[PDB]
């Protein structure tokens, strides 16, 4: 943002463990916010699977 | 403009959770010792 010249906004997630691939098909924490598709960027330590 | 990259990629860490990458070394190049390591 200081590089670029563009906006921001936070969110907090529910779950914040982490999350996982549920039993539900889906994904829970800060995961499946952005497979629900309902924040825009998530900046955290994330072990890339394929 | 290509689509096919992460299809590039998806491969790429799958090798990375393999290992085939370095078995795909050991071809062209083997690991072990030229004359004994």
């Amino acid at each position: 943002a200081k590089a670029l010249g563009f906006k921001y906004e936070i969110y907090q997630a529910p779950d914040g463990r982490y999350g996982h691939q549920l039993h539900n098909t889906s994904w829970n924490g800060m995961i499946g916010e952005l497979i629900s598709k309902r924040a825009d960027l998530a900046i955290s330590a994330i072990t890339i699977t394929p | 403009g290509s689509p096919y990259r992460d299809l590039f990629s998806q491969r790429i860490l799958e090798l990375q959770d393999t290992g085939d990458l370095d078995v795909l070394k050991q071809k062209w190049w083997p690991h072990t010792g030229r004359c004994d390591l």
